[PDB]
């Protein structure tokens, strides 16, 4: 299919982020200016976020065989852009202490955001593969941005090797699926079968290898072991981006693939994903019980929260509000992770060497940084699914979706993992208030971002109806 | 068609005879001529990162070159739309090249 | 008159050989070499599938695959050079200080 | 046409097996180059002419040139890890070999149950690939330019000398 | 770092002392074998400290030795370079590989029989090399040469100066990369050699100047050969200029390369064209005129 | 065994063998002609005593290099050391395998064509790298690394310089490229493509002024310095065969191939190819050698953008006249 002017209007955040990449790179070629290039990057990301309004006015349409733009794509584009803007905001005071080149960071963040937007709009195996790669490779650079530090270099090496392995797994699975199906469009994956022959062995094997790649990308058990090391070793704004934008974009494209593919309602794939979700919830909660590192603990937490999201994924064809539950949960998880990782980033700013990630460094945070401690305890309550937080609204959505589809093993897993999470999240939040032995407007902007995240988490925990109505508006093509 | 199979046979014989020809000259060079020994006959008569940078730039720009190779053989039936797409591709290419030159990535001399 | 199963089997054999080389080799260069083998095998599988269906999409996916392979090889070799600079040793077991 | 396919596939398999077990890195890269040439021959036997041309031009002419370049720069000689031959010890490779054999058996069993009319080997030209690339796959082309730009920026940031 | 510069480091004695024997000692294959072994393990046991080098092997610099591999008629010598990648951070030249003991031979030959040795001090110079020696001997003897001797010696000196300059310019062009003008410049050198062979009987080392004059009178017909060379030369020189010295690749290879000013030239004893390129007008033929050079425009 | 198809099969095989033998002998006798033409350019004679006009000088060199003692360094890696001259010969020989020298006289009428030439060029840079590393000489290794980086800096735009001709022809096939030059030769519209292809073809053949073993002789860092006998002869003859192949490719891509008004088509092809071979000699005789960084900066900063702009302008012109 060709590209029309209305298709170009539906292309608007992708085009704006690409133009921002080109403009920022040419500005770096002109002169290395940290403030100017950071400002140009955040201006481009804000312009894409604003142009989402024109995208919504355009309507839902297919842009080439590769992409389909609807309310679903708009919501995930907005989430990716919000995470990228927060990542740049946290990146500037951290990069102020960086002695080497700082301007390439925003270029890499912009290209990764471009990959996130592509994954939001992806309707095709080609676009899914390209969006995953377009997220991953800038993250190879960003995780090892402070490559003189041994932890950042080790995290970069681990992430690069394992993501290349997962990409080869995903591409081999895509090739097997294409060999069975003869079409790489999402709606055709299983369409050429009938009379109860959906469980074609090559199609299932291809989807299993794609599950290997995607479950690496979503930190799902047993493709999860990279998560605490890469989360700890990466720079703290990079950890923010990797926790929010990459996970949200990859889960959104997984949502769309399982909604559109006729093989998505196969019972074998459903049982395999149920096993993966159960193991992810239980394992991610259990491994975070005895973590003295806040970044590793947040990595195991991310494993458990993606397990809850996968539980919502399993009831996609059974129930009616699986996509709405996923949208509400992902908005709440984005805000909670933005606040927690942003407090970590502000505590590690400016960059001086090793990250401030020990729990002893956050012991007694209230006595010198009271606002940051209040934000961090709000986020620990939100990630525990405590009421008057948006995390509880997401957990309630997950539980309702599981109860409707009679996924009782998954519901019990969510309850048990919630209790374990209660233990370690409360441990962090109350260690904030114990007793233990900046000065520029960009650091204040980062503090304002984490404060706004805390206020949004509390307000939408008490009053979740605006977020619920927004997510219900953002519906894909049936 | 017998013309294409004749050309396939001719191509196979060309490759085989060329490889066998260089093998035969190497064998004749090894076999012929006397050999002598000397005491110091056996005696033979850290590179910077710019080497890797140049090879890496070559690899990346060769992949973009393959994209333009695919475009250039089908320009007429891709129309002006394909021209606009390839112009965007080439502009991103030239912006990357300008960025590489301006930051000293392609400056061997200090 | 080439069965699609035979091309897919050849691609799978190359893929598992590359995965074996990725697992059993401590040296980071041989890990990257195994990664190149696996991504080349997946690209071959896409080419076989595209040739079976008479479509250009297999070769287009091959093109995207080798673009990924080139960029990933570039990044992995840069990281290998950094590891050799800061460690004088390419043993991947040495980069293990983050655990638990 | 199938003669070339089976012999090139066998050569690629054997060369890859020599790659993953070899000690000398330059020799291993040479066997990898041989396997890529054989894979290009496989591509040409299937009618994917552009894929085979790019297999030698880009994979066996750029990427492995970069690998060879890095190996020659590092001056890899009598390395301690190289001298040990730990991967040749049965207790090291017997586990991963069984794991890969199990994965191969499962994938082959899935492969053998698919519908197969055979590949006719009708040549899909580079012109048709170029038409498809700048038609339905335009966004793939532009975002692949962005992907390789990201690889360029990352590799320059990491692989600098300073 | 006060080390030997002419003799090898494992040399016994000081040859210019009056009790050191001038003549060659008996050759021995054993010492040749030993010095070959020192050459073979010179790189293996190289330490920067004995050469005056420092801060090497930082562990980023390399030490690289140059040898007798580019013989552009200058001779054999070594340079050890300390390199940061491609950049020279320090280098010392290793010389004395062309040491002939010429001053010691000056104590070994008569005043007359030393003139051929003066010829081989700077072997592209010939009678130019002969001139200061015979002038200094004539100062010792109290000899004032007549005007014809002065003009003949000036003419021979200028012919050999043109010969040496032709070799220098052509070899510079060859070193830059243009391999053609050396053939033509050596043809011009052959025209000079036609005149020099006719006058002195020899090509490169004429040994023709004498204490008190020159060895013979000018042969009849010298002016014809001089006129032929003076007609031949200017078109060839203009052709070399246009073909090579005005090429922008040669200019980009040579302009701004190894630049120094007047102070650096003065502090290192640089003379000739290297000194005068810094703007210092110091030529001996004008500042301290000799051999009747003051009568020439 | 009497059938027209079988007779045509041996006719095509015999034509391919004739093309191969003529190309190899033309490369060797062009080493000899390089000596003679440098003599012509430098007001001298060159070799004119061994045979009539020096015509047996090549045979004397071949006998001398055959009966020179075969030497492999003991600390060298034998397989790679032996393999590098084989690639330096065969890469540009098989690149010639696509060149149509006359209507009906072609070895392989491939659908890829200059793509096959690009494949062969990549294998040629492998020959240089292998020769440098296998000699177990760190100077040869450094010189081969510099030569290979130069070769990559020009191979990065070699194919892009050919893409304007490909775009005008609308095909990768070499005979279609010739037939598209039936009215106007490609040197007029693809002039910048012609000059960039000529520069890149000289550079990938390691000819002056891109010859690394002659560029830096004081460092003694040439990657040929451990080769001797028939392996050095393989390097020499492969370099001259590469010059012949690059000249023939330039003739068939920018100068109409075999097309001409009066003479037979092979006569026109041979005359144009011999003219470009002679221009290779004159380039060697006349131009000085730029610095290494200057050469690579010229390749990256000037020639590659020129090829990209030339391709874009060629496409705009082609679509403009496509009414
Ligand atoms: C310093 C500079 C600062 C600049 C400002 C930065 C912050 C503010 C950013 C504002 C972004 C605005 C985006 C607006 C998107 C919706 C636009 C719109 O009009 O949507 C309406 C459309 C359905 O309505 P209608 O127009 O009738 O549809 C016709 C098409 N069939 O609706 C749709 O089709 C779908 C509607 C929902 C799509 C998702 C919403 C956008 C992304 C939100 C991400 C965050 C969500 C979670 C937080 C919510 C908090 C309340
Ligand atoms: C020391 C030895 C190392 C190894 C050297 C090589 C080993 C093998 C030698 C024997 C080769 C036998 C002949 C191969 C087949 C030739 C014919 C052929 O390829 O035909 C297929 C195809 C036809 O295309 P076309 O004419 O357009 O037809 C359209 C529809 N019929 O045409 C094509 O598909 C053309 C494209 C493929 C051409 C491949 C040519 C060889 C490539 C490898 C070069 C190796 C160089 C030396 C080693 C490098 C370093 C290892
Ligand atoms: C001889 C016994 C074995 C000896 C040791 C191994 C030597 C090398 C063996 C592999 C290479 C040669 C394989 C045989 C090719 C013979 C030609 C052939 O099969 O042609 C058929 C077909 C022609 O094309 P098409 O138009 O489709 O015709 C179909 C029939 N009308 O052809 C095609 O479609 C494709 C033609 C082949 C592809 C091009 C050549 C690829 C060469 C890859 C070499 C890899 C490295 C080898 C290293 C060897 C040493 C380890
Ligand atoms: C059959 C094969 C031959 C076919 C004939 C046509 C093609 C010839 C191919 C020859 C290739 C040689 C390439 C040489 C490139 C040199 C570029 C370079 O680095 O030049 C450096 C020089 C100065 O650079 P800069 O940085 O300014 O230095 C200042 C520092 N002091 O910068 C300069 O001097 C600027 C100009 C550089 C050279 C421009 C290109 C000249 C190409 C050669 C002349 C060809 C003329 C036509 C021949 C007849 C054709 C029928
Ligand atoms: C119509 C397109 C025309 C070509 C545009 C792209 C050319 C790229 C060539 C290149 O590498 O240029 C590098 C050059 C660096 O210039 P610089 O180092 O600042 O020089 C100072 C003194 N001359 O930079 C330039 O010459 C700048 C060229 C324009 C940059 C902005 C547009 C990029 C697309
Ligand atoms: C210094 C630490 C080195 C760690 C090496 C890790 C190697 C792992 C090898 C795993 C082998 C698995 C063998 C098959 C297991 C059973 C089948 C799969 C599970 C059902
Ligand atoms: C440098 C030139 C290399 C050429 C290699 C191939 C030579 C092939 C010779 C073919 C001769 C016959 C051509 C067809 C007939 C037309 C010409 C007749 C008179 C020769
Ligand atoms: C660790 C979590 C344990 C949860 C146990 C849930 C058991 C559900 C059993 C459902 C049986 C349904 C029979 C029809």
């Amino acid at each position: 299919m060709t590209i029309t002017p209305q298709n170009l209007i539906a292309l608007l955040p992708l085009l704006i982020v690409g133009l921002t990449v080109v403009v920022v790179m040419l500005s770096i070629a002109w002169r290395r200016n940290h403030f100017l290039n950071a400002t140009l990057s955040v201006i481009g990301l804000n312009a894409a976020l604003v142009s989402l309004w024109f995208v919504g006015q355009a309507g839902a349409m297919d842009v080439t065989p590769l992409m389909r733009v609807d309310g679903f794509a708009m919501l995930y584009t907005g989430l990716v852009l919000l995470a990228s803007l927060a990542t740049c905001t946290f990146a500037y005071p951290w990069l102020e202490g960086y002695n080497d080149n700082k301007d390439e960071f925003y270029l890499l963040v912009l290209i990764a955001a471009l990959g996130g937007i592509l994954l939001a709009n992806a309707n095709h195996l080609a676009s899914l593969f390209l969006g995953i790669e377009l997220i991953s490779l800038p993250l190879f650079g960003l995780v090892g941005y402070a490559f003189r530090q041994k932890r950042s270099l080790e995290a970069s090496i681990k992430y690069t090797i394992l993501s290349a392995a997962a990409s080869s797994f995903l591409l081999f699975g895509m090739a097997l699926v294409y060999a069975q199906s003869g079409d790489l469009s999402f709606v055709a994956l299983g369409k050429n079968l009938g009379d109860g022959m959906l469980n074609e062995p090559l199609l299932l094997a291809g989807f299993g290898l794609m599950i290997v790649g995607l479950g690496f990308k979503l930190s799902l058990v047993p493709f999860h072991l990279w998560t605490p090391d890469v989360y700890q070793g990466a720079p703290a704004p990079v950890s923010t981006f990797l926790a929010t934008a990459s996970k949200i974009a990859i889960f959104g494209v997984v949502m769309r693939l399982f909604l559109y593919a006729p093989v998505g309602d196969s019972e074998a794939i459903r049982v395999v994903l149920a096993i993966i979700a159960f193991a992810s919830i239980i394992f991610g909660n259990l491994m975070a019980l005895s973590q003295t590192n806040i970044k590793r603990l947040l990595g195991y937490s991310s494993i458990s929260h993606l397990g809850y999201l996968l539980v919502a994924l399993i009831a996609l064809q059974t129930g009616e509000m699986s996509m709405e539950a996923v949208g509400v949960y992902l908005a709440g998880y984005l805000f909670s992770s933005l606040g927690a990782f942003g407090v970590v980033s502000l505590m590690s700013s400016p960059y001086r060497g090793p990250d401030a990630d020990s729990l002893f460094s956050y012991r007694g945070l209230f006595w010198h940084r009271p606002i940051l401690a209040a934000v961090m305890t709000v986020m620990m309550l939100s990630l525990a699914g405590i009421p008057m937080t948006l995390g509880f609204i997401g957990k309630f959505y997950v539980l309702a979706v599981g109860v409707q589809a009679h996924l009782w093993w998954l519901v019990g897993a969510v309850v048990v993992g919630s209790a374990i999470g209660l233990y370690y999240y409360l441990r962090v939040a109350v260690s904030l208030y114990l007793h233990a032995p900046p000065s520029n407007w960009q650091y204040s902007a980062g503090g304002i971002v984490v404060l706004i995240s805390a206020l949004l988490v509390l307000v939408l925990g008490v009053w979740p109806q605006p977020l619920i109505s927004i997510v219900r508006l953002a519906m894909p093509l049936m | 068609s017998t013309e294409v199979i004749a050309h396939h046979w001719a191509f196979a014989i060309f490759l085989i005879v060329a490889i066998g020809l260089c093998c035969l000259m190497l064998v004749g060079g090894w076999f012929l001529g006397g050999r002598a020994r000397a005491r110091s006959k056996n005696v033979p008569f850290r590179l910077s990162a710019k080497f890797y940078l140049v090879a890496m730039f070559f690899v990346i720009f060769d992949v973009e070159a393959l994209y333009l190779f695919a475009w250039s053989t089908s320009i007429r039936e891709s129309g002006w739309v394909g021209f606009v797409e390839a112009a965007i591709f080439i502009f991103v290419l030239l912006a990357g090249l300008v960025y590489l030159v301006r930051i000293g990535a392609l400056d061997w001399t200090p | 008159m080439i069965p699609l199963q035979h091309g897919l089997i050849l691609a799978a054999i190359l893929f598992v050989l590359g995965l074996t080389g990725l697992v059993i080799r401590r040296n980071l260069l041989f890990m990257l070499i195994g990664l190149e083998i696996m991504i080349n095998a997946s690209a071959l599988a896409f080419v076989v599938a595209g040739s079976y269906w008479g479509q250009t999409d297999g070769q287009v996916m091959y093109i995207l695959a080798i673009s990924l392979a080139a960029a990933e090889a570039s990044i992995g070799l840069a990281l290998l050079l950094q590891l050799h600079r800061r460690r004088q040793n390419l043993n991947i077991d040495s980069v293990s200080e983050m655990r638990g | 046409m199938e003669f070339a396919f089976y012999i090139c596939g066998l050569i690629a398999i054997l060369a890859t097996l020599r790659v993953i077990t070899h000690t000398n890195p330059v020799h291993a890269l040479l066997y990898l180059i041989i396997s890529l040439l054989a894979i290009s021959g496989v591509f040409f036997s299937l009618g994917a002419y552009f894929a085979g041309a790019l297999e030698i031009i880009v994979y066996a002419g750029a990427i492995m040139v970069l690998f060879v370049f890095v190996v020659m720069m590092l001056n890899l000689g009598g390395s301690e890890i190289e001298q040990e031959r730990q991967w040749l010890k049965p207790q090291v490779w017997i586990g991963p070999a069984i794991l890969s054999a199990i994965m191969l058996v499962v994938i082959v069993y899935a492969i053998l149950g698919v519908n197969d009319q055979g590949i006719d080997g009708t040549p899909i030209s580079a012109k048709a690939v170029g038409i498809t690339l700048f038609g339905p796959y335009v966004l793939a082309v532009e975002l692949a330019s962005m992907l390789l730009l990201a690889g360029l920026v990352v590799a320059f940031h990491v692989g600098r000398e300073e | 770092n006060l080390r030997r510069i002419m003799m090898p480091q494992t040399w016994k004695g000081h040859p210019l002392r009056k009790d050191y024997p001038a003549r060659a000692t008996e050759f021995s294959p054993f010492e040749l074998t030993k010095a070959k072994q020192d050459l073979e393990m010179e790189a293996l046991t190289f330490k920067p400290e004995e050469w005056g080098m420092k801060r090497g092997t930082n562990e980023d610099f390399m030490f690289l030795n140059l040898g007798p591999n580019h013989p552009s008629a200058h001779g054999a010598f070594r340079i050890v370079l300390q390199l940061d990648g491609e950049e020279i951070v320090d280098c010392v030249p290793d010389i004395g590989y062309h040491h002939r003991g010429a001053e010691k031979m000056g104590e070994r030959q008569s005043w007359h029989s030393y003139i051929p040795y003066t010829d081989r001090i700077e072997y592209l110079g010939g009678c130019v090399n002969e001139m200061p020696y015979v002038l200094a001997v004539e100062k010792l003897a109290g000899i004032t040469v007549p005007d014809r001797v002065n003009v003949i010696r000036v003419m021979l000196s200028e012919l050999f100066r043109i010969n040496s300059h032709l070799l220098y310019i052509s070899t510079f062009i060859q070193d830059v990369g243009a391999m053609t003008p050396v053939f033509f410049a050596f043809t011009d050198r052959q025209k000079i050699y036609d005149l020099v062979e006719a006058i002195t009987g020899f090509r490169m080392h004429p040994a023709w100047f004498r204490i008190g004059g020159v060895a013979h009178d000018l042969p009849r017909g010298w002016d014809r050969l001089l006129r032929e060379f003076l007609d031949w030369m200017p078109k060839r020189l203009a052709s070399y200029e246009k073909a090579a010295l005005q090429n922008t690749i040669l200019k980009g290879r040579s302009q701004g390369v190894a630049a120094y000013g007047a102070k650096e030239a003065l502090e290192w004893g640089t003379t000739g064209a290297g000194l005068r390129a810094t703007g210092i007008d110091f030529d001996v033929r004008k500042a301290r005129p000799y051999s009747g050079y003051e009568n020439f425009d | 065994w009497i059938s027209p198809e079988l007779i045509e099969i041996l006719l095509t095989i015999l034509k391919a063998v004739v093309i191969l033998l003529v190309v190899v002998t033309c490369g060797a006798f062009m080493s000899f002609g390089e000596r003679r033409l440098l003599g012509l350019f430098q007001n001298r004679y060159g070799p004119n005593r061994v045979g009539w006009g020096g015509s047996l000088q090549l045979v004397a060199d071949m006998i001398k290099m055959f009966f020179k003692e075969d030497w492999i360094p003991k600390f060298s890696d034998r397989v790679i050391f032996t393999l590098a001259p084989m690639i330096a010969f065969t890469s540009l020989l098989l690149a010639f395998a696509i060149v149509p020298v006359s209507p009906g006289w072609v070895v392989a009428d491939l659908n890829i064509g200059i793509l096959f030439f690009l494949m062969m060029a990549g294998l040629a840079v492998y020959a240089v790298l292998f020769a440098g590393w296998s000699s177990n000489n760190k100077y040869s290794l450094l010189g081969a690394m510099r030569a290979s980086a130069q070769t990559l800096s020009y191979e990065v735009f070699l194919g892009l310089s050919l893409m304007g001709v490909v775009a005008q022809a609308g095909s990768f096939n070499m005979t279609d490229i010739v037939n598209s030059q039936a009215h106007v030769w490609n040197v007029i519209p693809q002039f910048f493509g012609f000059i960039t292809f000529a520069i890149a073809g000289v550079a990938v053949c390691h000819r002056h002024p891109f010859d690394q073993p002659e560029a830096e002789q004081e460092l003694a860092d040439g990657y040929h310095i451990e080769y001797s006998g028939m392996k050095f002869g393989l390097f020499f003859v492969g370099e001259y065969i590469g010059i012949v192949t690059i000249s023939a490719l330039m003739v068939t891509l920018f100068f109409g191939g075999w097309q001409g008004p009066l003479l037979p088509p092979f006569i026109w092809f041979a005359l144009k190819t011999a003219f470009f071979m002679m221009m290779f000699i004159l380039i060697r005789a006349s131009l000085p050698r730029p610095r290494y960084d200057q050469v690579m900066s010229f390749g990256w900063k000037i020639c590659l953008p020129l090829t990209l702009i030339n391709l874009l302008v060629t496409a705009a012109v082609i679509l403009w006249q496509a009414q």
